[PDB]
């Protein structure tokens, strides 16, 4: 597969060959800082500097397979050339208008359920009700506030926990493993995304906005509940009030019992741990590859 | 009859119409007022400014240091930075007296950020001077850079992982008799001896100023010890936002008002610091860390006190050089500054003579000594102590007499407050605590400060009038595309917007005006003007086309030709689940298609948020989430993008490593293989992978196991 | 690190090492190290000891206690009870403290947590305490253990549970970043502080900077350590001299002075395009072929005028080629009229290069770079002119352009986009103000400037990037709706662009400017200094007395234009937000001094006056519509005429006008070096004909003011 034979190809290179082979999976995340590129200056005139271009965005090698080359007024939507640095072919934002306009149709079901937080103020606003507004002076206390209403309440760790279990199953770390029972949240998120499409690290990005609890050091001269808080900008002012009612298996108890060990078979994967038997000894590759082996919790 | 509107001051106070006096809405588009010139004349006016001290000779880079530290007092009202050791001793004495146990607390918790922290965080700053490519690089690229030179040396300590490891190997670096630097062109090899090597590390090149990465760290270290510092000051006006700025403007205005008797007399003085730079002492900063440090472990006083110790030695690049034209024979030429020490000066005008006859005695490999002074954006935070320490001993009980001052300090600008009897008791508190900033060092600028009945006055841009307090550090944000793609672009306007509204002041109609002018300024950046308009562009047609095609016109986006539904009522809601209702299936559909090839998500810091400070704006990923393309010598790295392409590689492996920051003990190649080795057998065991396809993938396995182990 | 600490291991686990690390008299808080490696050592000698008890045959059964604890009690305790087991057993006495003593062996176990390899721990351990009859067992965070013999003496539950809890501890510590130092720490069987040592030449560096009566840093630290606050300042105050003071100097009516302006010949035009010499030819309904495109715009605006005779240079410039402007105008009609005659119009026309072309647009014309060793013996080579520029005196011009551009138009001149309906009432509120703001405003002709601007920048730079190195015809459009509705397009003039290779948002393109106009330059020759002007042609206009002659002219020069300043005048709509702005907060905070709506009070009172201009009768009052108009002027000529000298200028006189308001308040202003503020502002003015006429303003509000 291309993954291994690119793997091969770095490791042939000699420095190539030293980071990867020195650096451990701790230090990964701090090489991944070492960035070659350079963040442009004013984005916004490099924008608007682009988009008299001909082709200013990037897509990837798929969209050849779907999007034609010319539409019916013979405008070509993307150009047989690459960006900076990878595959990724250079379109048109005809092209996105094409894709928007004929491209292929799907079932917009998970989008509701992923982005739940978002269609949440939509209804919130949506079943409000509006007072008069009243014009005099304003004397706002600043307070520290909540900033999504809805939350869990979830500690960024367990929040995380969370977000690994459900969107990336197979890597969970030891600490999930070795875990006696799991949370209700964990499983009713991953009975409520089982086929979803959307991207994982959007998923995940969403479902950590939806747990995580947030606050600000903001003003208020009214209601301080989460619900009165997206809608300040729309009730309170510098010399107003809005009056506004707001309308709203199990792969658990693994003990591990040292290193890979050669004579009891090739490393497993978490997804298929359930398979074993009441107390089988097994090679698993847990968290982001780490081979160990693993025993059912057996004489709780 | 001839418009003035300078008149509508007469009925309108200015406070009340100080917008007014703001020409601009916006970054102005000459971003001048920086050159060689600038910075010898820097030079020059900082040791001017404590020519009355001690000279001496640097034994390691043999340089001239002034030493203006417990020199003569000063006899007039010129700037000067004859600051005494005892006086600010004494200062931080009784700061730490009005506020027992502020200093342990600071450093217990400098301690443990010093104790976490990690290299990749001086990859967070801007444009550094690379001493490998001995110019200005970006910052991670520098650290890349100085990592590699340092692991050719046989320095590693910073592969631990530990910035403290790093500044590690940055001391053990400056005590290398000889540093070897390859640049990739092919190969170039240079060496450079311990005093090059030492002026290299103890520059600031100049474009305002910045330092090279062998300072990086304990600038931070020291600067996050001051922050702790300041964050238990409540007359610091650092680090704190926009709304805690008010509050604190309000409450000191108030406690030295209403606690004034009915026979007291409050006065005000708006004022800023005539240069609070170049009379500021590395010296001072380094008595006042060792004062804070006091009773702690000696590793953190020392790793505390290396930057003001290696500051106190720093140098000055002289910047690009010099531009000669000649009319005769319409000949122009580039004379580098490096050279500047050794020419005639029959080119140069005037003023420039004076300025290189001056400034030459300092300089040194093309680099000035400059070892008194400092500069803006380095230490804001150690003068914002020391400026509230002068504050704090304004009480009555260190006044011993009828007059007290109290007020804000912020960095370079202050607010005072004086409060005595009589005009003589203001007059004589105004001279006490002039005086007092003199003799630590600190120089009020009396052109640019003045004094009223308190009430009224200014501090960084707020303007404070009768309890009415009007903020334009930051005007009017840019209400236009931030350029980062058509949903992010809309997200982020309608969410400033919002923000301004809640916070800066901005009224209902103003959003509304806003609003409009944003939505016209994305229409015009992106093409997508109202489907039915006739406007003429190349991305019209397919607008056109796709706005005849659906039923409910409603629901399409602004970047679809869609109307805009945006209004104050729903400024927080994004506009892809705001007119989620009103779009037709099957364009919803096509719009929200996971599979769709414009869509990419980087790592989750890059998520939902854009890069200005950072601000995160809620958007939904549709096909309208593309990215646009990219734009684009000596070097230490053979291929730059190797960290990125070892990174690459591992998120196909572990795509959980985009998300959270992976833990493990194995290296990554043995984790890869791992990896590769269970997927290539579970799926040949579900059975979509042949026999011929496992064999080879366990093949390479095997051999990048065999090329890992030798 | 001691927050996870504290918050991971047991509290009685914690507070038995925090009595054990107190008998040695060590911090936990100053080496949190030796903390976590104590609570590790005694959570895992809990666990090796728990969940095992000893049967009524000896044997050793899962639930006496299998193993007795010895590492978790005092020295004295722990010797007492270790000579116990001796005693009663008769074992042999161990030559070091033992952890835990095995009763089904009978025997003393040591266990040691290596955060390093596990068989180099075990080697240092056997070489160092194993003396005889001890058992050794070596756990490592990574999974393996080590035991002598390869005898362990637990079930492999309770090792597995053992390996799990250490493999946890390690992932949880390497997650928040305190695995790395808790790895570094460990030196063979002790953890050492952190160290981090200033030697060599760190240290003499250090001892170089210090304050000049201290030689060593060591002897530095001494001091600061001992010092003891003694009326050092009171000491220092009462020696330096009187002379450094700062004396309160009063500013009651007689302090401030005029600000001077400078002096010398008057200043001239530099603004991109003319304001109020424009001469626009108009279509009233673009209903033709290829309708839209500036190109066949610019065509049918031009055709609409019929007079065009021979051109003639009429101003010269100064420093120009006349011929060439000339020429280059001829040019230009020659390229319409053979577009004109083709009937297949293109969308974008590129000129011809010419020599004319080519020197007017700059191309080529620059001095060759060559390196100074090459040319440093030339007589004539000198540093390039960087002297004061030279003074201008304020000429009336500018004001009568900031008074033209105070006035309303004929046609409205802006039609922004639309918004969402109105629902809340604060909302209705927001659109009848924004709606009365932009009735005052529409027609204003400062929103025409506006309009031009914001057309000829984004022209200018589609075109830039779309031909590189083409010498393209840019007409200068605008759109407009008149009294009766119907859509005008106005023509001002043309733009001939040059190479537009811009890589950086600095670099420059040069393009040259045409622009129709019916004023005669010989009125006013000192405004037109730049200009090459000729007249083209002659027009019709209406009187009272029909229908006059009068020259056409054209006003020809060179300009350049970077993407920073193409974005800026692209971005000149925010005028109206600031205008906008401003006007609001005048009624919000009237309406919070009222607690009640006052917009139609502000707008339809039409009886309420501000002070907006002066006059030889006096002081001039406008209704709030003159305000507004008078704004958003402000704003405009400020965006048309920046520079650094207007910012200075804004910056310095802040400062003035709030020391006046306060005199006006009667709050006692004092000033210091109010001498210096002045010379700071007037160091502000040079040239530039707008900062100018801002300083003679203010000079008019401080002269009214006082009084
Ligand atoms: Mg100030």
């Amino acid at each position: 597969m291309e993954r291994i034979k690119e793997l091969r190809d770095l490791m042939s290179q000699s420095r190539t060959r030293e980071i990867l082979t020195k650096t451990t999976v701790d230090h990964m995340a701090i090489i991944k800082k070492y960035t070659s590129g350079r963040q442009e200056k004013n984005p916004a005139l490099r924008m608007k500097w682009m988009m008299a271009m001909k082709y200013p965005i990037t897509a990837d090698k798929r969209i050849m397979e779907m999007i034609p080359e010319r539409n019916e007024q013979r405008q070509t939507l993307w150009s047989k050339t690459n960006d900076a640095g990878s595959d990724r072919v250079m379109v048109s934002p005809l092209a996105v208008t094409w894709w928007n306009r004929n491209g292929p149709t799907t079932s917009t079901v998970h989008y509701p359920k992923v982005y739940k937080t978002y269609f949440e103020k939509v209804e919130r606003l949506k079943h409000g009700t509006f007072g008069p507004v009243h014009f005099r002076n304003q004397v706002k206390i600043r307070r520290r506030v909540d900033i999504n209403p809805g939350h869990a309440d979830l500690s960024a760790k367990e929040a995380q926990d969370v977000i690994m279990e459900v969107v990336f199953p197979n890597e969970v770390g030891a600490r999930i493993l070795t875990s006696e029972s799991q949370l209700t949240i964990t499983k009713e998120k991953k009975k409520e995304l089982q086929d979803c499409k959307i991207a994982p690290l959007m998923v995940a990005y969403m479902l950590e906005r939806e747990l995580v609890r947030k606050t600000r050091f903001l003003p208020v001269a009214g209601g301080t509940s989460s619900v009165y808080i997206e809608v300040l900008h729309l009730t309170q002012g510098t010399c107003w009030e809005q009056m506004y009612t707001p309308g709203g298996a199990v792969l658990r108890g693994f003990l591990i019992l040292g290193k890979e060990n050669k004579r009891y078979g090739p490393a497993l994967s978490i997804n298929e741990l359930s398979n074993l038997a009441k107390g089988e000894k097994a090679n698993v590759l847990i968290g982001q590859g780490d081979v160990v082996l693993v025993m059912k919790r057996k004489r709780d | 009859m001839d418009v003035n509107p300078t008149l509508l001051f007469l009925k309108v106070p200015v406070q009340n119409a100080i917008s007014t006096t703001f020409p601009y809405t916006g970054d102005p588009p000459y971003s001048h007022g920086t050159g060689t010139g600038y910075t010898m004349d820097t030079v020059n006016r900082t040791h001017k400014y404590s020519e009355k001290g001690k000279w001496t000779t640097n034994t390691e880079t043999g340089a001239p240091q002034l030493n203006p530290i417990d020199g003569p007092l000063p006899e007039d009202n010129e700037p000067s930075g004859y600051a005494q050791t005892d006086c600010v001793l004494e200062a931080m004495a009784f700061l730490e007296e009005s506020h027992p146990g502020i200093f342990e607390n600071s450093c217990l918790e400098t301690m443990e950020i010093v104790q976490q922290t990690r290299v990749d965080k001086l990859t967070q700053g801007r444009q550094t001077y690379d001493w490998t490519l001995n110019r200005n690089q970006p910052a991670a690229t520098a650290l890349a850079n100085t990592i590699e030179v340092f692991r050719s040396n046989g320095l590693t300590a910073n592969e631990s992982g530990r910035l403290i490891d790093f500044l590690k190997d940055v001391m053990d670096s400056m005590d290398k008799e000889e540093m070897e630097i390859t640049t990739h062109i092919g190969k170039k090899k240079q060496r450079l001896n311990k005093r090059s090597y030492l002026i290299r590390a103890l520059t600031l090149n100049t474009m305002i100023a910045t330092p090279g990465m062998q300072i990086r760290g304990f600038v931070y270290f020291v600067e996050a010890l001051a922050r702790s510092i300041c964050e238990k000051l409540e007359q610091s006006g650092l680090p704190v936002g926009g709304n805690e700025k008010k509050a604190k403007l309000a409450n000191v205005v108030r406690k030295m008002m209403t606690n004034s008797q009915d026979t007291e007399l409050s006065f005000t003085i708006t004022g800023d610091n005539t240069k609070w730079n170049e009379n500021q002492n590395p010296r001072m900063f380094l008595a006042m860390i060792t004062y804070i440090t006091r009773n702690q472990p000696e590793w953190f006083r020392n790793v505390l006190s290396i930057a003001p110790i290696m500051f106190s030695n720093k140098m000055a690049r002289l910047g690009k050089g010099y531009m000669f034209e000649s009319k005769s024979m319409k000949l122009r030429t580039q004379v580098p500054a490096e050279m500047l020490a050794n020419i005639d000066l029959k080119y140069f005008n005037k003023s420039t003579r004076e300025k290189i006859e001056k400034i030459r005695p300092l300089l040194i490999d093309g680099t000035a000594s400059l070892s008194p002074g400092m500069m803006m954006g380095m230490f804001n935070m150690l003068s914002t102590v020391l400026g509230v320490s002068i504050l704090n001993l304004g009480q009555k009980k260190y006044t011993k007499t009828t007059y007290w001052w109290d007020g804000l300090q912020s960095s370079d600008d202050f607010a005072l407050i004086v409060n005595a009897p009589n005009h003589e008791g203001i007059q004589a508190g105004v001279d006490r605590f002039y005086r007092t900033c003199k003799l630590v060092g600190i120089n009020m600028s009396k052109k640019k400060s003045y004094i009223n009945r308190t009430g009224t006055f200014e501090f960084t841009s707020f303007f404070y009038r009768y309890g009415f307090v009007a903020n334009f550090s930051m005007e009017l944000p840019s209400f236009g595309v931030s350029g980062i793609n058509e949903s992010a672009d809309m997200s982020v306007g309608v969410t400033v917007i919002k923000n301004n509204m809640i916070n800066n002041d901005l009224g209902p109609a103003t959003a509304q005006m806003a609003l409009q002018l944003f939505i016209k300024d994305y229409r015009y950046t992106y093409r997508c003007h109202r489907g039915d308009t006739q406007i003429q562009t190349r991305r019209a047609f397919e607008l056109g086309k796709l706005w005849e095609q659906t039923r409910s016109k409603a629901g399409l986006l602004v970047s679809d030709g869609g109307p805009n539904l945006y209004n104050i009522r729903n400024l927080h809601i994004p506009e892809v689940c705001l007119k989620w209702e009103l779009m037709d299936e099957d364009y919803q559909g096509r719009l929200c298609n996971p599979m769709n090839p414009f869509v990419s998500h980087k790592e989750i810091d890059s998520v939902n948020n854009a890069v200005v400070k950072s601000m995160e704006y809620d958007a939904v990923a549709t096909t309208h989430s593309w990215i646009p393309k990219r734009n684009r010598q000596r070097g230490i790295l053979e291929d730059e993008q190797m960290y990125q392409k070892c990174c690459n590689l591992f998120e196909k492996f572990f795509p959980s490593s985009s998300y959270r920051r992976p833990v493990g003990i194995s290296s990554m190649v043995e984790a890869m293989v791992s990896r590769a080795r269970i997927d290539a057998r579970i799926d040949f065991e579900s059975g979509r992978i042949k026999k011929e396809e496992f064999a080879e993938i366990m093949k390479i396995c095997s051999t990048i196991e065999e090329l890992r182990r030798q | 690190m001691e927050d996870f600490v504290r918050q991971c291991f047991n509290p009685m686990i914690v507070e038995l090492a925090e009595k054990a690390m107190k008998e040695y008299g060590e911090d936990p808080k100053i080496e949190t190290n030796k903390f976590a490696s104590i609570c590790t050592h005694l959570e895992v000698c809990f666990m090796y000891s728990d969940f095992h008890f000893i049967d009524e045959r000896g044997e050793s059964t899962i639930i006496k206690h299998r193993f007795e604890i010895i590492e978790g009690r005092d020295r004295t305790m722990a010797w007492t009870v270790v000579n116990s087991i001796c005693n009663t057993t008769g074992v042999e006495k161990p030559k070091f403290l033992p952890d835990l003593y095995d009763y089904k062996e009978n025997r003393f176990i040591e266990i040691g947590v290596t955060r390093r390899e596990v068989h180099i721990y075990y080697l240092e351990k056997a070489n160092k305490i194993k003396s005889e009859k001890t058992h050794i067992h070596i756990f490592s965070f990574t999974g393996e253990e080590m035991a002598t013999k390869a005898d362990y003496t637990l079930d492999e539950e309770s090792r597995a549970r053992i390996k799990t809890r250490l493999f946890t501890i390690r992932q949880e510590m390497a997650s928040r970043g305190l695995w790395d130092s808790f790895r570094q720490s460990e030196r063979g069987e002790e953890t050492i502080e952190e160290r981090f040592e200033i030697t060599g030449t760190m240290r003499r560096l250090a001892d170089q900077s210090l304050p000049p009566n201290f030689s060593s840093l060591e002897n530095f630290r001494a001091y600061v350590d001992g010092f003891e606050p003694n009326g050092c300042i009171e000491g220092k105050l009462s020696q330096m001299s009187k002379e450094v003071n700062a004396r309160i100097e009063p500013f009651l009516r007689t302090t401030p002075r005029p600000l001077r302006l400078p002096d010398g010949p008057p200043c001239s035009q530099r603004s991109k395009f003319l304001l109020m010499d424009a001469l626009k030819l108009s279509i009233e309904d673009p209903s033709h072929e290829g309708e839209g495109i500036p190109l066949y715009d610019a065509i049918k605006c031009m055709k609409t005028f019929f007079g065009w005779k021979e051109p003639n240079i009429i101003k010269p410039h100064e420093k120009g080629i006349n011929p060439n402007y000339l020429l280059t105008w001829k040019q230009v009609l020659a390229e319409l009229q053979d577009i004109k005659n083709e009937e297949k119009i293109p969308r974008t026309k590129n000129m011809k290069k010419t020599s004319q072309l080519k020197w007017a647009l700059g191309e080529n014309m620059a001095p060759e770079k060559v390196d100074f060793e090459d040319c440093k013996d030339v007589n004539d080579l000198k540093q390039y002119d960087s002297d004061e520029p030279e003074p201008r005196s304020l000429a009336c011009w500018i004001q009568s352009e900031f008074n033209k551009a105070c006035e309303l138009t004929d046609s409205s001149w802006v039609e922004l986009d639309e918004i969402g309906e109105d629902v809340a009432p604060i909302e209705h509120i927001a659109s009848m103000r924004r709606n009365y703001f932009t009735a005052e405003v529409s027609h204003c002709r400062a929103t025409e400037y506006i309009m031009k601007g914001v057309y000829i920048n984004t022209a200018l730079l589609n075109a830039s990037c779309a031909a590189m190195d083409d010498f393209q015809l840019i007409p200068m459009i605008s759109k407009c709706i008149t009294k009766e509705g119907r859509r005008k397009t106005n023509l001002y003039g043309f733009i001939i662009k040059g190479r537009s290779h811009l890589r950086n948002d600095t670099d420059v393109v040069n393009f040259v400017s045409m622009e129709f106009s019916l004023t005669d330059p010989r009125l006013e020759p000192h405004k037109w200094e730049k200009y090459c002007v000729l007249e083209i042609g002659d027009m019709l206009l209406r009187t009272a007395v029909g229908q006059v002659s009068r020259p056409m002219f054209l006003y020809v020069r060179t300009n350049g234009t970077s993407k920073i300043k193409m974005k800026w005048g692209m971005e000149m709509r925010r005028c109206l937000l600031q205008s906008l702005q401003q006007i609001e907060s005048m009624i919000e905070a009237e309406s919070s001094v009222k607690e009640k709506d006052l917009t139609k009070e502000f707008f339809e009172n039409k009886s309420e006056t501000w002070p907006i201009g002066e006059s030889p009768k006096g002081v001039e009052e406008g209704s709030i519509g003159k305000v507004c108009r008078t704004l958003l002027a402000k704003s405009v000529f400020n965006s048309l005429y920046a520079s650094p000298q207007l910012e200075g200028f804004s910056a310095e006189s802040r400062k003035l006008l709030l020391i006046v308001q306060a005199l006006r308040d009667n709050l006692e202003p004092g000033t210091f070096d109010l001498e210096g503020l002045y010379e700071a502002i007037e160091e502000c003015l040079i040239n530039d004909p707008w900062v100018l006429l801002n300083a003679s303003w203010f000079n008019s509000f401080l002269t009214h003011a006082l009084r």
